[PDB]
């Protein structure tokens, strides 16, 4: 019951590793340091009537 | 013979003034004051005072 | 793998399109790409926002308190020691958690236990390997009062035994909270009449740890010092917060000495250096 | 033109002709609690439009040497009619808010305001290891005032503008939902806060949800002859409010 | 009976581990998750938000709100200077304690472009132009207006749109610069110059205030975890 | 020869383990299983069963059967009070040593609704009404009958069906409450009020007895194993 | 995964359906859902009755007895120690087992062995690592009488050797009973004439443990103390039982001092607090 | 000869683990802490002529 | 609980090892590789290049 | 997620081994001592107008 992911590696020049979960609890697992997504659309641009960035956005 | 603190924290750029540099027996709530070691100048964003707390240890003093 | 955004090439422009002139009065951070004001080139960028994520920022084994207790003392209260569990007595991990307002994580806990032989006349002994017991008390349980108390018999409480010379103890603990997340900051009171105690001290309620030597009373005093290392993992955080400027004063409030904004300067413009000579 | 904005809630209406842009929250619009995240079991009271309407707080006068003001909103709306009464008879409550701050001047005036909604603004005491009285934190509809120099009143909040009471740099408070009332071009300090807490419903008196702050960075300054009295009026409307756990009259 | 050879690095305690551990509370029932608005998944969602720069920190204005107010008035001779500082977010005293600087002092390498926003908080009749300029390092600090117009500059006209954005691009030879001060990764200078003047009508105040913001672009990145040089503790807080 | 690195947490003895062990009696023949009636798979099958509440525990009636008998008689003025206690199964003195309280003192969090059954053990000619009321916390304890009729109440008519059920719902802001006493998870009050009176014919005894039960619903749950605060041992039992 | 039951919504009612009026005289617990008396809402409930199950309630490593024995004593009877196996000399695990009447489980057994150097004149030694032997005797076998007896030669008896400094010993034991389940309570006699010994003492019959130091007689006295940790697993239980109110007095009966029902009060009604002032 | 089950995890926001039995006896196995079923119909409602809960259940 | 027998040669430090180690800087972002001209993959690419021989090394 | 390569062996008289990567980083892996390729065409013969070795390569 193993699962294979990719190792973090350099760019411009896909090596795999293995992981097996041994314990019965979800707090026992290793930390998930491979989630790189983001969404800064709720902190920047937190407005109504979404602006255009080419118009003056007033008058 | 009340509870007393230690010698105040020796900084590498600040030394004590001269009512405090000699005398022992620092009680609780006692404030001491530092001066710049002779060749240095003051950073105006930091206040050079140290209060001894209830657990007989001085407050945090870093670089005045 | 989510790379950073690239730079697209541009050229001259003479039009009614004004990316520079914005209104910062609308609570709005402008989104001016560097290809919108100057002429740029095609740069295929390979940078990864990996080690700035919340998991990569918080999942380090920080330190929270030091605990000292002896194995032969005349007073029975220094033969064991306790600590009510908070994360607010060391400023580094406290400030890193106070980047965020609500957090939710599991804790991986490590103890680093060191013993020092104290000073006595009969200092030449032949002592076997010391054994430590680290007992956790959930909030409300019975508390020990001596080293030979029968409250240490750990029938329900999780307790960890360790022999001197091995690897340090390590155990994980799940999300032990009654709310939907932890609270770093709580602006309220304990009693419904808006009296009582103010702040985050109402929401700690974590129980406490107890430490003793499993061995009997030795013939020479040995002090032991145990360091609790919390290490958060499986972390989520909500509603961020400006980082704290002033220095902390206590563990049960946010009270402070007023510090200025930053380090000072001598004048408001810059120029070349006015030091020694050519 | 997009300088005009009308906001209709209940039986009250605010029209502005020199608005700039309405901010709404962290991207989230206020909404009633779903029954997949709910904890309490009895039927909640979503009352009417009787609470979801604009209420006018008192006005503060913005002088040349004024420093700042703050309010505490689940406590500041405690005597505004049926919102205050439904606060006083229920145990749990839950509401978003639409805050509209007014201030006007002429074109010959200058000065800039900062209007932030700060969740969980845990205030610090003036003298360090000392309790804080409830009147110095929240004074109902009456604003408490920051100072310029550090304060040392007993059982009072440490009120310096360069630390904003909490102990951070005041130039870093633009991370919360905010706008600017620039008297050159604004009157639209509109901020639609969703409900932000770590429990799905909470008590109104025991917990303060957030704190409005009006801090003038570029101070009010005018030439001789213009109108010297410039008031600031704060209008607030709860949104999507509901209540649960009815019992006898509460703690006034 | 398995033949097992222990490798070096056994029985140590390393700080940044990713190992598995037994649970002290077995089969514990975790409370259900609630959708709290405003989730942070990256610290770089925070650094892209504007925050005001304490520019006027000259030797007493630190202990007031006047650190954030940059003075501007009508000048009897054009071509003068308004302010200036050194582009080092985390080492320079100006943007040291800013939001970008406080995220950025827990790191040791940075890269990407930086935005700068200038809100004119003056009268509605006042008008004038400024010269917002960035000069890459290698030469000295520019001393005239005609030396600073050779850099990467923008001329900003005060009008109905009361704020401009000076976007400082990424001009380097290395992929990263240090957040601290070393001479190999110097980064340049930001200066502002009166382009014409401030011109006001009668019975309107001359002396007004410019406010400066700072943020990061969508290509900003940080690399090396270190501790901040600002946290200081002497005894335990009790 | 396998490369094995020992992790921290080796060679300890943790109490709530789930490891495997060698058998001291290898290939032992276990006796066959027999179908004994009344199998318990969950402790919550036990807590859902009625058990009598020692309500009348006023300072001497603990050492008799009179702790369970609640007095009721005919009153010369209606609208009075009958009894009352605080809804804390495991902290409050009334339902402390009950079956639900003794299951519930080995835990530290609880949730779900609680039932209350009132058996009228009086004459067959006696009749009257009561006001069984639950008042959520936030205000004080109600002091009139007209303040306690604002809560969650039921009017119970004594007739041929001699028992009623007051079901106390789950009104909270958190998913769990503590079984011990803290101010953040206060839980409310249970009071009972004379609605009219007790009315009896001639040569029938006036003073009768109400018995109170307690149980749990089908949505009741407990979370954190701890030791009970009632077990006490000084030396070994020999 | 078996969730708890949900709450269904309801409305007003005026009918001859009476869920509240029941008869508690029929030995019957009423099943009134909270949606039957008040108007409720739809609550999708996500709670799990996990940590209240009999396995999650009993499978903790509790403690049952402490055993002390020396390595150099003048009397030969304190150089080893024994214990007849029951689970009835510590009140916590005894009360937790006496929730149920008949139980059936396997036992995972752990010993936690600690040695203390006793007081003597020649206290400065250089002692090698101590070695312990823990021997189990089935019911009826031959018993040792000294530390150098040849009855310790463990040819058939399971015995466990341990060296000081390692992990504690642990072994599992299957269902060692002659009946179909264990008996927590036995209301009967030993002899068929209804005489003899009364109670559960007829059904123990478990044999006993024996402990000694494997090493020879040292030059200085060292006492060792071993703690037996039973930990039940694969558990089934039948015909439950009210929990014990009074305190235990012995290990071979249920005899008690009469305690009252609960903690007292001052009056039978409640009201607001009568403490200090406004 | 391994078997894969699910780990106990939180709700409202299926991770697998592995288990291999090494010893020859059934008493050697790990404890079965994942049986959550119940039936309180023999302790509550322990009667004959099963009641309806809407009827008065007498007369 | 796995039966493991330690073989001889445990807990030594041999110089020419080829073992695996934990990383002290987890999830570190390595800078991208650049095509620098003149790559050496073998030292025998160097030894095949001419170099002058100091033949007349007579004593001064 | 294992991979099988060949062991380095003598000549004139294909034995396989196994390797599993355990850690999440690429710097954690064992050293790659099995790349035997070469190209001495940039150090020797580093010229333009490539010579023939049979011609005099001058005049
Ligand atoms: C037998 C070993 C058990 C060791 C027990 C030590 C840790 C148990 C306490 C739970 C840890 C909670 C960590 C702190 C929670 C919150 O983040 C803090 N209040 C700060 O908000
Ligand atoms: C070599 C190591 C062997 C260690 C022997 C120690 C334990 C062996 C005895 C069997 C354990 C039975 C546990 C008790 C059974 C019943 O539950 C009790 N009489 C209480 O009812």
């Amino acid at each position: 019951g193993a699962q294979v992911s990719t190792q973090k590696t350099g760019a411009h020049e896909i090596i795999h590793y293995t992981n097996i979960n041994y314990y019965k609890d979800a707090a026992s697992n290793s930390a998930n340091r491979q989630d790189f997504t983001q969404d800064p659309g709720k902190f920047t641009e937190p407005v109504k009537d979404i602006m255009v960035k080419s118009l003056p956005a007033l008058n | 013979c009340n509870r007393s603190c230690e010698v105040p924290t020796r900084l590498n750029s600040a030394s004590l003034k001269q009512p405090y540099i000699t005398q022992n027996y620092f009680p609780v709530g006692t404030v001491v004051e530092y001066e710049c070691r002779p060749g240095y100048r003051r950073e105006p964003s930091l206040s050079p005072k140290l209060t001894c707390l209830q657990n007989l240890k001085w407050s945090t003093a870093v670089e005045f | 793998v989510v790379r950073v955004a690239d730079t697209m090439p541009s050229g001259p422009s003479n039009s009614e399109s004004i990316p520079a002139l914005t209104a910062a009065e609308t609570g709005h951070t402008s989104q001016v790409v560097p290809s919108d004001t100057i002429q740029t080139r095609h740069v295929r960028n390979f940078h990864v926002r990996s080690e700035s994520s919340v998991e990569n920022f918080l999942s380090r084994s920080a330190c929270v308190y030091i605990v000292e207790y002896k194995t032969r003392d005349d007073t029975p209260d220094k033969m064991y020691d306790s600590w009510v569990i908070n994360t607010r007595q060391v400023a580094q991990l406290r400030r890193k958690l106070e980047f965020f307002t609500y957090v939710r994580f599991d804790v991986e806990v490590t103890f680093v236990i060191t013993s020092v032989q104290d000073d006595s006349t009969r200092q030449n002994t032949d002592t076997p390997a010391l054994t430590h017991q680290i007992m956790y008390v959930p909030p409300g349980g019975p508390i020990p009062q001596a080293v030979d108390d029968y409250n240490w018999q750990t029938s329900t409480n999780p307790s960890v035994f360790w022999t001197e010379g091995n690897a340090p103890p390590r155990m994980s603990i799940p999300f032990m909270s009654v709310g939907n997340a932890y609270s770093n900051f709580y602006d309220g009171w304990s009693h419904f009449s808006q009296t009582g105690v103010y702040g985050f001290n109402t929401l700690n309620n974590m129980g406490k740890l107890y430490f003793r030597h499993v061995n009997d009373k030795t013939i020479s005093p040995i002090t032991s010092k145990v360091r609790i290392y919390f290490k958060p993992k499986h972390v989520k955080a909500w509603v961020p917060r400006p980082p704290r400027l002033c220095e902390y004063t206590h563990k049960d409030n946010v009270d402070f000495e007023p510090k200025g904004v930053t380090t000072s300067r001598t004048q408001l413009t810059i120029s070349n250096s006015t030091h020694v000579e050519n | 033109s997009d300088r005009v904005r009308s906001i209709t809630l209940g039986n009250s209406t605010i029209t502005t002709q020199e608005s700039a842009n309405v901010v709404v929250g962290y991207g989230v619009w206020p909404d009633y609690l779903s029954d997949e995240e709910a904890t309490a079991e009895d039927q909640p009271t979503q009352p009417d439009v009787a609470t979801c309407r604009f209420y006018t707080l008192d006005s503060v006068s913005w002088m040349k040497e004024s420093q700042g003001w703050w309010w505490k909103f689940p406590d500041a709306l405690r005597d505004m009619g049926l919102f205050g009464q439904n606060m006083q008879y229920h145990y749990l409550g839950r509401s978003g808010y639409t805050i509209h701050v007014q201030c006007n001047a002429s074109k010959f005036h200058q000065g800039c305001l900062l209007v932030v909604c700060v969740p969980e603004a845990e205030m610090g005491a003036a003298n360090i290891n000392e309790k804080i009285n409830r009147e110095h934190l929240s004074n109902g509809e009456v604003a408490n005032t920051f100072s310029g120099t550090k304060s040392s009143n007993t059982n009072d909040v440490q009120q310096a503008v360069f630390n904003a009471g909490m102990g951070v740099a005041v130039g870093n408070l633009t991370i919360f939902p905010h706008q600017w009332i620039n008297l050159r071009t604004n009157n639209c300090a509109t901020i639609v806060m969703p409900y932000i807490n770590s429990v799905p419903m909470d008590n109104m008196f025991r917990h303060y949800n957030f704190t409005l702050m009006i801090i003038p960075f570029a101070k009010l300054d005018y030439a001789a002859g213009s109108s010297t009295y410039i008031p600031i009026t704060v209008t607030v409307a709860p949104m999507c409010a509901e209540y649960n756990g009815l019992r006898l009259a509460g703690h006034q | 009976g398995l033949p097992v050879m222990n490798t070096p690095g056994s029985n140590q305690f390393l700080t940044s581990d990713d190992y598995q551990s037994p649970t002290a509370m077995p089969q514990f029932d975790v409370t259900p998750e609630m959708n709290i608005p405003g989730e942070v998944k990256n610290l770089m969602e925070i650094a892209e938000v504007d925050s005001v720069v304490p520019v006027n920190n000259v030797n007493e204005n630190v202990n007031s709100l006047e650190a954030y107010r940059i003075p501007v008035h009508s000048v009897t001779e054009t071509g003068a200077q308004v302010f200036g500082f050194t582009l080092q977010p985390g080492a320079d005293t100006v943007m040291e304690r800013t939001l970008l600087g406080e995220i950025l002092n827990y790191y040791a390498n940075w890269s990407g472009s930086i935005k700068l926003t200038f809100m004119y908080c003056g009268s509605a009749m006042a008008t004038g132009k400024f010269l917002l300029a960035y000069s890459p390092p290698g030469a000295g600090v520019p001393k005239n207006r005609r030396e600073a117009m050779l850099g990467t500059h923008i001329i900003w006209d005060i009008g109905l749109q009361s704020s401009c954005v000076l976007c400082v691009p990424w001009i380097s030879q290395t992929h990263y610069r240090f957040v601290s001060k070393d001479i190999y990764t110097d980064a340049g200078f930001i200066t502002c110059w009166y382009q014409t003047s401030i011109v006001v009508p009668a019975e309107v105040q001359n002396q007004s205030v410019i406010l400066c913001f700072v943020s990061a672009c969508n290509d900003f990145s940080v690399r090396l975890l270190r501790d901040s040089p600002f946290v200081r503790q002497t005894a335990f807080y009790q």
